RNA sequence: GGUUGCGGCCAUAUCUACCAGAAAGCACCGUUUCCCGUCCGAUCAACUGUAGUUAAGCUGGUAAGAGCCUGACCGAGUAGUGUAGUGGGUGACCAUACGCGAAACUCAGGUGCUGCAAUCU
RNA sequence: GAGAACAGAAAUCUCCAGUAGAACAAAAGGGUAAAAGCCCCCUUGAUUUUGAUUUUCAGUGUGAAUACAAACCAUGAAAGU
RNA sequence: AAAUAUGUAAGAAGUCCUUGUUACUUAAUUGAACGUGGACAUUUGAAUGAAGAGCUUUUAGUGGGCCAUUUUUGGUAAGC
């Protein structure tokens, strides 16, 4: 009948981890018109390193 | 039976403040936001092609996303056992900038200017905060303020 | 009345307390796309007093706002207009004049000349290929009303004339009409000049020349003949394009002789 | 006294109010199109009564405002039957007043066989000049305290010109 | 210092009742040929700064004021409160030790600051 | 509230006060005054292609929305919607 | 308008400078994002602790709960 006794012990015996960001996050949800011009402006950024 | 809305529970939560209605003052439309922000989230329940749910009222999330009128932000929720990024879209209007940060930005800029200052001085100078230390001995003085004595209140004329 | 009346009572915003600032258009008119970051939005202020006409360019920020660059039309016998200092083509003439000066102070007045004759047409300023883009400036007209073939939009075709990118359609400009759908070159070359100005003036020569000598008292007595009005707006427009800058007008004193007059008026606390 | 202060008129409303639609309605409209020169104006219904045959939104009873110099001749032949005489209780205390007549033709107009026999409400309104500050758009805003039209300047020019003889009781 | 345009903060910016404002600007005002809109050139529309004054608007002072804001050896370390006991009381509730700590009232001060551009005898 | 013939507790009309005390289809709450209310004007973004996110949640489904991109449009003088 | 409870931050995947990319954006050789290259490289920037950090696979049992301080809600009160 829905006690939550105990459910903060369970929770909290093996931790509440945090999830870990990275460097580079993912670009699922960002703006696609950016999105676009950002793999062009790295590609351009590939070769015009790698070419000096 | 029971009830689990969009807005439920969110009488006192959502109403503007005393004497705040009215069109939302537009300082709130050009400040702008980068990518990387850390930025409040009160909402304000004027606007509501936007609002937010009632978990995400108060938390401080990270913008990641700026489009028109809109940004993304992300915000770490306890869910069960662990924590979950819940990336979420908000218009403008719900989304102030938090002075936390931009506090230790500038010390940040204040300590780089004065250890690298006083390292080409030649004495290395702290830096960190430090606790409410405790006192040093001082003298206390008694010249005018003689030390005049207490004595507790009966209780006759109390009742 | 009531002290609870005033303790609840919310005042509105100052500026519209005043009833001066439309802040529904306001809002509309600075915010921008998030995406473009710190770009200003630029806007074309007219504001038409009794006896004068406001012209200018603005940016927005949180500290004010921020003047480009300025005109008005009490400063036009710098060039040679004299009267009608509020006319539909006064209105025409100061968009003419804020276009010059914004594109001289920006580096853009050879490369958007506009266009220099002029036949009274409905056009855009389109992008010089492979150049800088045009200007792009948005209108605001205040609390004043639009309807068609008003005096506000002679500023907005002055602008568009002079080549600064407003975005308009013809749907208003004078001649317009519901029927046709279109726009009358006839009505609007008369209208950006003294075509309809002069127009009263000789329906005026003969219905009673005493009210033709009280309107345009000063017009005979500076012999103002009707037939060259159109050739002295063509004549300043030209010099418009020669020199449009702000040169700032000499001075009879340094703000200081000011503050000492009206110091003794002001009637301090 | 001083230019721009005097109590100068500002508009009259010609008030008529019989109750039903149709041909008596349209001939109210007719005795206001030959009585003011102007294209007339209706009013439609604003609340309940089975009593007076107006139900909700529709058309029932005609006024025309008029201005100009028109205002004051009709005035001024209203009350060469009237007297030049009307009363203090019709003298408001807010800068404006009325008065009634029970019929159309004691005011000199000739008749028609298909009119009708139903009087009128003149009531009329007046400012000192300066008061389109209320009326506008940019910058609005109500007149001075000193500046407002009141029942003692209403009477006291109503006596010295189109001479009131009020009744004052 | 004055005025205007566009403003940021949105009552220290308001409401009231008065009083006063040189220049300049604003405003009221004049006219209905044309665009133009109404029942009505009153709002709106357009022409002309001409016929006329600061009476209004507006700005600035002023008031045993109404508010509003601000600070309290103010209310008071009071009320409510986290924590402990094999503490009391039959109970309601309490007194303790360790801590955090208001508010309405009450008194004292104040009645807009300011950005950009233009203009000023 | 001040007022105007029949005209009134109330027919229409004029003016002063009017922080919403009214309206917004519906339950209660929240929101709104040159509007989101009331009249008028033009309309079909209630459209097409699929994604991402939020809510109840295992972060399944269903419903509901929120912010974009690509077109095609409406409105508007225009910003934008 | 409190007390307990909660969000975030207290740096190296940082601070600042120089100047490349791009089909997005600016009126613009502006701005966005990511970069190259040098400097800050010790108090790598609040306290206390770390008896190691992170990540994956698979599967047993469970999926009938009670008691007490405290807050409280139905009931006319409970070892309800």
């Amino acid at each position: 009948n829905h006690t939550a006794h105990n459910q903060t012990r369970k929770a909290h015996r093996n931790g509440i981890k945090k999830p870990k960001t990275y460097k580079y996050p993912s670009l699922k949800g960002v703006d696609p018109k950016f999105r676009r011009n950002h793999k062009h402006a790295l590609h351009g950024t590939a070769k015009a390193l790698a070419a000096a | 039976g029971k009830s689990h809305g969009y807005r439920s529970r969110t009488r006192y939560m959502f109403q503007r403040d005393f004497r705040k209605h009215g069109a939302v003052h537009l300082s709130t439309y050009l400040k702008v936001y980068k990518v990387g922000d850390i930025v409040d989230i009160k909402a304000n329940g004027s606007i509501q092609k936007g609002m937010p749910h009632k978990f995400y009222q108060g938390k401080t999330g990270v913008v990641y996303n700026v489009t028109k009128s809109s940004v993304g932000v992300i915000i770490n929720k306890m869910v069960g056992n662990r924590y979950l990024e819940k990336r979420l879209n908000l218009r403008v209007e719900h989304i102030k900038h938090s002075k936390c940060r931009q506090e230790f930005l500038e010390r940040v800029k204040a300590n780089a200017a004065k250890r690298a200052e006083a390292k080409a001085q030649g004495v290395a100078v702290q830096l960190k905060r430090q606790p409410a230390q405790p006192r040093e001995s001082r003298i206390v003085s008694t010249e005018g303020n003689v030390p005049q004595t207490l004595a507790p209140v009966p209780y006759e004329t109390f009742i | 009345k009531s002290s609870a009346y005033s303790s609840r009572f919310q005042t509105p915003f100052r500026r519209r307390r005043e009833g001066k600032t439309d802040y529904y258009q306001r809002k509309r008119l600075v915010t921008q796309h998030k995406a473009k970051y710190n770009t200003p939005k630029y806007r074309l202020v007219v504001r038409f007093t009794n006896k004068d006409i406001i012209c200018q360019i603005i940016s927005s920020t949180i500290t004010g706002d921020v003047v480009l660059a300025a005109a008005y039309s009490h400063e036009l016998p710098r060039y040679g207009i004299t009267h009608g200092l509020t006319n539909w083509a006064a209105a025409y003439a100061t968009g003419l004049l804020i276009a010059r000066r914004t594109l001289q102070k920006l580096g853009l007045d050879e490369t958007y000349k506009g266009v220099e004759e002029v036949e009274g047409e409905y056009e855009l300023t389109e992008a010089v290929e492979d150049g800088p883009r045009p200007f792009k400036v948005f209108l605001d007209i205040g609390l004043q009303r639009t309807t068609t073939g008003a005096r506000v939009f002679g500023a907005l075709k002055g602008a568009s004339d002079g080549g600064l990118y407003v975005p308009h359609s013809e749907n208003r400009f004078p001649g317009w009409d519901f029927e046709t759908e279109e726009i009358d070159p006839e009505l609007l070359r008369s209208y950006i000049f003294g075509g309809h100005v002069s127009q009263y003036m000789e329906e005026l020569a003969d219905d009673d020349e005493e009210r033709f000598s009280e309107l345009f008292k000063g017009y005979l007595a500076d012999d103002i003949d009707a037939d060259s009005l159109e050739d002295i707006y063509t004549s300043a427009h030209e010099a418009i394009r020669a020199d449009p800058a702000f040169k700032p007008t000499e001075k009879k004193f340094t703000k200081e002789q000011y503050a000492a007059e009206s110091k003794k008026y002001r009637q301090t606390k | 006294q001083n230019p721009m202060r005097d109590l100068k008129i500002e508009k009259l409303v010609l008030n008529i109010s019989v109750g039903e639609s149709g041909d008596r309605l349209t001939r109210a409209s007719k005795v206001l199109e030959q009585l003011s020169g102007q294209t007339p104006v209706q009013s439609k219904a604003r609340y309940t009564v089975r009593t007076f045959g107006i139900r909700r939104n529709e058309k029932i009873a005609v006024h025309v405002t008029v201005r100009g110099p028109k205002a004051e001749e009709i005035l001024e032949r209203g009350l060469k039957v009237k007297e030049y005489q009307l009363r203090d209780r019709n003298f408001s205390a807010t800068g404006n007043f009325g008065f009634g007549i029970d019929e159309h033709i004691d005011l000199g107009i000739k008749y028609d066989p298909s009119i009708g026999i139903f009087g009128m409400d003149f009531y009329v309104v007046m400012n000192r000049p300066g008061a389109r500050v209320t009326r506008r758009k940019r910058c609005k805003g109500t007149v001075g305290n000193s500046h407002k039209t009141t029942k003692e300047d209403t009477v006291s020019w109503f006596k010295q010109k189109y001479d009131a003889d009020v009744l004052d009781k």
